[PDB]
DNA sequence: ATCAATATCCACCTGCAGATTCTACCAAAAGTGTATTTGGAAACTGCTCCATCAAAAGGCATGTTCAGCTGAATTCAGCTGAACATGCCTTTTGATGGAGCAGTTTCCAAATACACTTTTGGTAGAATCTGCAGGTGGATATTGAT
DNA sequence: ATCAATATCCACCTGCAGATTCTACCAAAAGTGTATTTGGAAACTGCTCCATCAAAAGGCATGTTCAGCTGAATTCAGCTGAACATGCCTTTTGATGGAGCAGTTTCCAAATACACTTTTGGTAGAATCTGCAGGTGGATATTGAT
């Protein structure tokens, strides 16, 4: 049986994925999340459907940059494996 | 529990057109925080304005000055 | 050559939060340039909220919402009580 | 016609009226309203007020009568709220926090 | 008649600047060449980017620029990403990048 | 009534590629592209004249707002081009 | 009166300064390359302030630039100077 | 034998004798001429108030003590303790200056 | 490296649904013509402050020696994360129906603007007041050899 | 485990540069009266959005196997820190002289104001035609024996 070697599929991914622009976190649950934070703040409300989708285009834009900085990170210690302190010295870095 | 809606596969999609290759385990929930947060901090600021025009519904154009205050501008929503 | 500034008011608030204090030239300059920057944030929040809802007129409500867009939580909160207060001092009396 | 001036009839040591013909003239908007400049002078005056207690207490620690921008810096940067109101801000003369890394002593 | 973009030799609306000029609070008074010269600079930009949009949608086999050339022509120009360094084209993914410590030896 | 950009940008469009099209979800990213330097170009020219103490924005404080905003190779060409509208509009 | 003409002045950002201003930001050991990288980006970013100082300096149609001037420059560029007013 | 310090020791003392005090670490007057050497390169002639080579200072000091604070947790963060350019370029690209 | 086997991706193609472009009507925005006002530039000065240099004293920059300790290079295994098959449930897609919110017009009280007049709080400069820099000396904590 | 060497920290003290208080004039704020704008409430409407139900597809959760990456351990040459001599150039305070910034007046090009006409940009539906499923075939890259 065939059986890539661990890290093909992986950059095959990063190929694809930097070739598209959908979005990549599943709407449903995003919205569910959204409302739910919204409600700690006011209660009540309504929301447009073009605010959540701006919402995501915001936070998906937010993270992808985020890995970027983070991979750099990881990087920088001689490792390609992106771990918390990566994520946190970008955040720190960057003013987070 | 509804954090956790944010999947490991849709997290690793947004590492992967971020660049990253290989994946710690931990990364996951550390980037559910930092999601978590960064949605608290827009979301308030696009809720003050839904409050200042004495509205009940969160419009797109909230959601694009909460994100331009916070030096974060996007683009096609207004 | 009549320059206007913060300071008077400044050492006023100083007496009243330490009676035994004093400011150094140079602290009342750093004094004179968080007001006015806190005043410009304010202000240009104000202008922008006015205009986002097509109003000519920036009131109390300006103030108060570009308060609690400029400052981090608790400071927000009890900015907007002395806010509050002074408004309403001021209209009754 | 008894003159009274509308920071003592805001309890302020701010003043409204100077607030007043800044905002007016400051190109903000058409109009301005009779709150407006009680609201800004008094959400000034208690910042002012807060950074002021903060900064003379560190003054105290040091044993100091009068504030020096050394002692603002400590203050803005110890309170949490503070350091992130003022996250873009140079203190000139104001130094840095002590920080030095742990991994930096001596094992 | 004639309007004044024409006597400007411009696409962009001049007096629909000088109004939004004139309504922004900006100044108690704007000059009668602000809203031309003002004109003028967004067309040019505009030129610029839909230029390099379109040579990236003539690339794709499109007949329609879409937000991914916009993306595109921005991130590949040094000038451009300088000035929406902190912009977000919503729908514009990221480029091609891939950190050559990644890619098999 | 909504009001946008969309036909000038279209103009635009057409004079730099006369058979190329743009797709509804990149015009409004045109239009908030179009805003954005509006406000930024107009905010700085606002700033400028109060603080030299003029009520009047006119084509020297664009020009200046412009040199200050832009890089610089565009904006020597962004000047060039204020400047040719403006000297054309004066002898129109 | 005129002085000299100046050159080379960048030479003036000594390495005891440098390593002055990494001790002040925590700095404990430095790399030998790290001087002549340091005076690279401050160079720079001088050279971005004075651009916007001198602009304002010019729309002023001033020859003195003012420590407001400066100011303004670094409030532009994100970096608020308090103090100096 | 005569006295000497271990390797650190005298840095960490230096770290701690300047993170307490605030004054300017680069000099005056060759900070001046670095100041007016590029305003020349900008426009000729110029005059400068003496505060605003003040604010120059000041700024450009407070600009490159964050800059190494950053740079050296990028040092550390590759388990060492020198700061060489690479940790430089580093904090500069993550902090959008690249 | 060659060579076969295998999996993935790209370029093509057709049919057509859906997105975009075209078209025509009309309320609102721009343009026009004329009258009137005004901001700010041009000219004229009066001083503030800046350029440049000077002396001299000492603080600091520089070059040099040397050695401790760090960065760099390397090795190796354990255990983490990648890849893949499987089954199921969450999301997606589609449809229906109301309530509920976002807008909209109008009109009058209330709020704000602005010119004139009067008063006083704020300022600049002079006079007064003072804390803290900059010295000395002793105790104390730290560091490194031994 | 001490002991010498060095640095850090503390407490004192006084003179003057810097900070505060005093003083009196006047610009700007306050009072008054009148003119102009606007907020908002009452009634009304028609989109949006939320609730709800349903099927089914595809994406996710899970378990299994293993390759290979990360962390630990080790070793070493050379770089960077510590210390010192040497000498220069920065700092401090002041002089000199003029450049240029700021205050003031005058008056015109340029801006605002207003009533009315002409043009235009937005909108919704019709007409146009491109981009996308979902297929194939060929190019390309990967993986395992050898
Ligand atoms: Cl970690
Ligand atoms: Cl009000
Ligand atoms: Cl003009
Ligand atoms: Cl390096
Ligand atoms: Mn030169
Ligand atoms: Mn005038
Ligand atoms: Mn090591
Ligand atoms: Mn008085
Ligand atoms: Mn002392
Ligand atoms: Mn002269
Ligand atoms: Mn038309
Ligand atoms: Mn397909």
């Amino acid at each position: 049986p065939h059986r890539y070697r661990p890290g093909t599929v992986a950059l095959r991914e990063i190929r694809r994925y930097q070739k598209s622009t959908e979005l990549l976190i599943r709407k449903l649950p995003f919205q569910r999340l959204v409302r739910e934070i919204a409600q700690d703040f006011k209660t009540d409300l309504r929301f447009q459907s073009s605010a959540v989708m701006a919402l995501q285009e915001a936070c998906e834009a937010y993270l992808v940059g985020l890995f970027e900085d983070t991979n750099l990170c990881a990087i920088h210690a001689k490792r390609v494996t992106i771990m918390p302190k990566d994520i946190q010295l970008a955040r720190r870095i960057r003013g987070e | 529990d509804n954090i956790q809606g944010i999947t490991k596969p849709a997290i690793r999609r947004l590492a992967r057109r971020g660049g990253v290759k290989r994946i710690s385990g931990l990364i996951y929930e550390e980037t559910r925080g930092v999601l978590k947060v960064f949605l608290e901090n827009v979301i308030r600021d696009a809720v003050t304005y839904t409050e200042h025009a004495k509205r009940k519904t969160v419009t797109a154009m909230d959601v694009v000055y909460a994100l331009k205050r916070q030096g974060r501008t996007l683009y096609g929503f207004g | 050559s009549r320059k206007e500034s913060y300071s008077i008011y400044v050492y006023k608030v100083l007496k009243q939060v330490h009676p035994d204090t004093g400011i150094s030239s140079k602290a009342m300059g750093i004094m004179n340039s968080f007001v006015n920057d806190i005043f410009e944030r304010i202000a240009g929040e104000a202008s922008r909220l006015a205009h986002y809802n097509k109003r000519s007129t920036i009131t109390s409500r300006e103030i108060q919402t570009a308060v609690r867009l400029l400052l981090p939580g608790e400071m927000a909160k009890h900015a907007v009580s002395e806010g509050t207060k002074a408004v309403t001092k001021y209209t009754s009396a | 016609a008894k003159a009274k001036t509308r920071s003592s009839r805001a309890g302020l040591q701010f003043p409204v009226g100077r607030v007043h013909r800044l905002l007016r003239k400051g190109n903000y908007s058409e109009r301005v309203g009779a709150g407006a400049p009680v609201y800004l002078a008094a959400v000034l005056e208690y910042l002012t007020a807060e950074i002021l207690e903060m900064a003379g207490n560190a003054a105290r620690d040091n044993k100091k009568t009068r504030i020096i921008p050394r002692h603002l810096q400590l203050a803005i940067r110890n309170d949490e709220e503070l350091n992130k109101l003022l996250g873009r801000v140079t203190i000139a003369q104001g130094g840095v926090l002590p920080n030095i890394q742990a991994v930096l002593l001596p094992k």
